[PDB]
RNA sequence: GCGUAGAGCAAUGGCGCGGCGUCCGGCGCCGGCGCACCCCCAAACUGCGAAGCGGCAGGGCGCGCGCAGCAGCGUGCGCGCGCACAACUGCGGGCGCCUAGUGGGCCGCCGCUGGUAAGCAGCGCCGGCAAUGAGGACACAACCUCGUGCGCGGGCAAGGGACCCCAGCUGCGCACACAGACGAAGGGCGCGGGCGCGCCCGCCCCGAAAAUGGACGGUGCUCAGCGCAGCCCCGACCCCGCGCACGCACAGCGUGGUAGGAGGGCGCGCCGGCGCCGCAGAAGCGCAUGCGUGCGCAUGCGUGGAGGCACCCGCGGCGCAGAUCUUGGUGGCAG
């Protein structure tokens, strides 16, 4: 039978009862980024404290 | 037929009028606004009185050619055919609906157009009528017969204007006497200062007096 | 009951403003943006292309990706009784540079500046709590070519 | 106190001394009593009146005179009556109906 | 009610060291009201609104009655009813200016029913004999008036009293 | 950031007359057209644009050094040193897991849509009822006050203070109509004020007609009506104070509750134990008394004539006012 379609009444006094919640903080994540980005910021932490031209001097060609 | 005007009182919608959305609707049967001597000079009728709504209400068109023809009539039995200009001002814009329905009730329920109704508000001069001043208790009269076809509660006031013009008649008179007016018809325009010059001293050769 | 394409009911909000249409000026190819950066996204309607959602369209967000030619955005939306994190994909047409932390970079790098400084000499401050507007000062204001005025209630007139 | 109160009378009368006017400094902080009950209250208001420690009628504060607070009297000031104790209202207020936040 | 002379003008600051100072005579319950109608005529007359108005001054115009005589007083006013807003004049005799507007307040309720709240003063001067405009008022201002008391007016509280007893004198 | 109220005809789209014309047509006039002023306008118009709202910020910074395949001269990321607590007010906060009920709503306020309207239908925001008692509304889911353990004392709220019915007196007005006590346009040498014979404001009158006899709640009231002022009073479970109960993380704070969830107990049949009782009278039953917030418990007396109780455990066909419940018995109807 023909009844409500629809409010929103009660909804925000629902909503507040456990509060409007924050978005949850997490890691950070590389979702989204740029990869050309993200691909040297990667190398650039691979080869934090020895150099690039020290890690292929011990580690060979690291591709 | 027509439904009573009990029924399309007041304002309840928004305003609705005869566009590419609302087709259909039929000519209004107020067909003329402008009464008496329309072409007579700024300068030949200097009172002005006007019937004023004291209702937020929508006036039909068909009451406002009733009262079109109470006020017309009362104006050239009295006054004369000559000695007036009667100007209605509101018009009948916004159109009014009828649902009419096997009987389908309340499905469907957008109605169709009509009539036509002018929307007026407090203080909105419904007529207005431009006389000489002998004619003063004339045209009250006549606005008060006019008044009798309206819902609600008018109100006649004489105002202090120079006929269709917005300027007082002490200030009119005045400006009048300086040059300083070229007249539109019904409606004046005041000379200022603002044109170039050659411009403005043909604003003076076209000027009133 | 509104239709619910990508850009519904934007016949205000994605306009141009009056004798302000047009392209974008190539002035704000030279606006720097960097990520932690907060900016606003107003939509440029003559830019068709990397157009957001017209819902983040008054907000302001927090850059976490930069892109070529685009920006990508953090913007909280409130999804029931929670904030959710949406991340929004602008091209750098439809964003400006915000201003909300206009006057508190402002104050911070000043004050951290005078927090090194008096450092520096041993010295150290306290607390730089922005005050707020207290209470009204003692005012003297004298009658010396000041003579106090009347105001009268007038009697109702009425013109017509 | 009485030597703050004294100072201000003898500001104020050597100001109409001469010509002047001389109102003081107004106080750092409102007295506010709830006046309405509980109920009925819009989710604004009902907060204001948390953050004043306002939770029952005829229940009263001290808020400060600040440029924050006064707008939020303004706000839900169809709930409550505030005003300026002087000395002897602030003095009455604690020491007969004073306790303790331990 | 009281009368107020209340003494205000717009706040101080450092581009209008000295504004002008304004006052008005109100007729009011209190000092409260009393503000409310000074910062109505400053936000109505000028455009200075009540958050940056300071009162400098309250204070209660009372008359001396030393030996308290009657004077007549002719009040204009603007009272509002429910249909508009219109001008009156109304004259009073009575001991001091706060009862004098309290017998107009009484009066336009009694004949008019305007509340207290709908009616604002215009002016109220203290008048001559010869000045008045209300017959009314002037009959008693001739010397020696009289007239009777027709009322009867009980002499105690009383529930039931046998039918020998004087209630009336 | 918005584009509502307002405002605006300036563009779009309408409305309407005049005015003007080295414009056109017809016979100086009339009609077109043009222009400028103007008029009435717009939910699906906007050169403007509120009130109101929305987003965000109010903390980390400064310096130095390393790293990169990115970049072409920066950007990120690592690391170190140094500086440092950032408007107001309030205050503990964050997150996870499992699961119920619910998914017919309704009402008020403000803002609306459709509709002649509707105790109609459909929305927005907030509040309520549902599930919210109590006081005031004559009674009355929603109005007003205002929340709500059990009492005592105070003070009040809304609302009132002739009698029902707790609580009223002092003054100033006004009104006469079985009025106050449903109402319109239009009226009234009705009365009271006010303004310039006409207006205006109050009260009253006419307009004003329904069917059981009857409803300001009633009685009634003509100072119990319509207005005002002053002082006072009455009045809730509200507020305050005290005491107790219960809950809490317990020098204190808190206390309504449907659907619903949880905890702790009461009660029943039987079990493994453990303390006992009974022909000097067990269970059951009847009537009393006591205890207990309550589920219930204990005793006395009577009856009864052989079993039973308490506690701890364990098992469960474990608690009834309802089901046109089932079965049995019995009434009223009805001599
Ligand atoms: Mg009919
Ligand atoms: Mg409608
Ligand atoms: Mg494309
Ligand atoms: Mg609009
Ligand atoms: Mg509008
Ligand atoms: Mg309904
Ligand atoms: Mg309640
Ligand atoms: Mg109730
Ligand atoms: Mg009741
Ligand atoms: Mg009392
Ligand atoms: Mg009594
Ligand atoms: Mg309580
Ligand atoms: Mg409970
Ligand atoms: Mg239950
Ligand atoms: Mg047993
Ligand atoms: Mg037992
Ligand atoms: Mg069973
Ligand atoms: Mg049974
Ligand atoms: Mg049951
Ligand atoms: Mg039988």
């Amino acid at each position: 039978a023909k009844r409500k379609n629809h409010t929103n009444h009660n909804q925000n006094r629902k909503n507040h009862r456990n509060g409007i919640k924050k978005v949850k903080k997490s890691a950070p994540s590389f979702r989204g980024l740029n990869h050309k980005y993200l691909r040297n910021m990667l190398y650039s932490r691979k080869y934090n404290n020895i150099g690039r031209a020290a890690y292929e001097a011990e580690h060979g060609p690291q591709q | 037929g027509r439904r009573p005007a009990r029924c399309y009182r007041y304002c309840k919608n928004k305003p609705y009028p005869k566009s590419r959305f609302c087709r259909g609707v039929p000519d209004p049967k107020l067909a003329i606004y402008d009464l008496g001597r329309k072409r007579a000079r700024v300068t030949e009728f200097p009172l002005s009185v006007h019937l004023v709504s004291n209702e937020r209400e929508q006036l039909s068109a068909e009451a406002l050619e009733a009262a079109r023809i109470a006020a017309n009539r009362y104006m050239i039995k009295h006054a004369g055919k000559d000695n007036f200009h009667m100007r209605i001002r509101v018009h009948p814009l916004h159109v009014i609906r009828i649902n009419k329905m096997l009987q389908t009730g309340m499905r469907g329920s957008f109605g169709k157009p009509y009539g036509r109704v002018a929307r007026v508000d407090f203080g909105q001069e419904i007529l207005s009528i431009r006389t000489k001043d002998a004619f003063k208790a004339v045209a009250c009269e006549a606005l008060r017969r006019a008044k009798a076809k309206f819902p609600g509660h008018q109100q006649i006031k004489v105002s202090c204007a120079f006929g269709f013009t917005g300027i007082s008649r002490e200030e009119f008179e005045r400006l009048r006497k300086e040059g300083k007016l070229i007249s539109q018809g019904s409606h004046v325009t005041i000379i200022k200062e603002k044109g170039s010059i050659v411009g403005y001293k043909e604003k003076l050769s076209k000027a009133i007096q | 009951m509104r239709s619910n394409g990508y850009r519904r009911g934007t016949r205000h909000r994605f306009s141009q403003a009056f004798r302000k249409h047009g392209m974008p000026k190539p002035s704000i190819l030279t606006r720097v943006f960097k990520k932690g950066q907060y900016v606003d996204v107003v939509v440029n309607p003559a830019i068709h292309k990397g157009m957001p959602h017209k819902f983040f369209h008054g907000r302001t967000g927090k850059i976490f990706n930069i892109d070529k030619r685009s920006i990508g955005i953090l913007m909280n939306k409130r999804c029931g009784p929670r904030y959710v994190e949406k991340m929004v994909i602008a091209r750098v047409e439809h964003v400006r540079p915000s201003r909300c932390n206009e006057e508190y970079i402002k104050r911070r790098t000043e004050n951290d500046r005078l927090r090194r400084e008096a450092a520096a000499r041993g010295e150290k401050l306290g607390s730089l709590k922005r005050k707020p507007g207290g209470p009204r000062g003692a005012v003297l204001i004298s009658t010396e070519n000041n003579t106090p005025i009347e105001i009268r209630n007038e009697p109702y007139f009425e013109v017509y | 106190y009485k030597e703050h109160m004294k100072k201000e009378e003898d500001a104020r009368r050597e100001a109409e001394a001469r010509g002047a006017f001389y109102v003081p400094k107004e106080p750092e902080f409102y007295v506010v009593v709830r006046i309405r009950g509980i109920h009925k209250v819009p989710p604004r208001e009902r907060k204001i009146l948390e953050l004043i420690r306002l939770k029952k009628p005829n229940h009263a504060v001290f808020v400060r005179n600040n440029a924050p607070m006064r707008a939020m009297l303004h706000k839900v000031r169809a709930y409550i009556a505030f005003g300026f104790a002087d000395i002897h209202l602030l003095r009455t207020l604690v020491y007969k109906r004073g306790m303790a936040k331990v | 009610i009281k009368e107020y002379r209340i003494y205000g003008s717009k706040m101080p600051t450092e581009q209008e060291v000295a504004p002008q100072i304004f006052f008005h005579n109100v007729f009011a319950k209190n000092e409260i009201v009393a503000r409310s109608r000074f910062n109505n005529l400053m936000k109505t007359k000028y455009k200075i609104k009540s958050g940056k108005i300071v009162i400098l001054k309250i204070e209660e115009l009372v008359e001396d009655l030393k030996d308290m005589k009657i004077k007549n007083y002719g009040i204009q006013l603007v009272y509002r009813s429910k249909k508009g807003i219109h001008n009156m004049y109304k004259e009073f005799r009575s001991i001091s200016r706060c009862k004098a507007v309290e017998m107009l307040f009484n009066d336009m309720a009694g004949r008019h029913k305007a509340k207290r709240d709908d009616i604002k003063i215009v002016s109220l001067k203290e008048l001559r004999s010869e000045d008045l405009r209300r017959d009314r008022v002037i009959q008693f201002t001739k010397d020696d008036v009289m007239y009777p008391v027709f009322k009867k007016v009980l002499n105690s509280k009383y529930d039931f009293v046998l039918k020998g007893t004087n209630i009336f004198n």
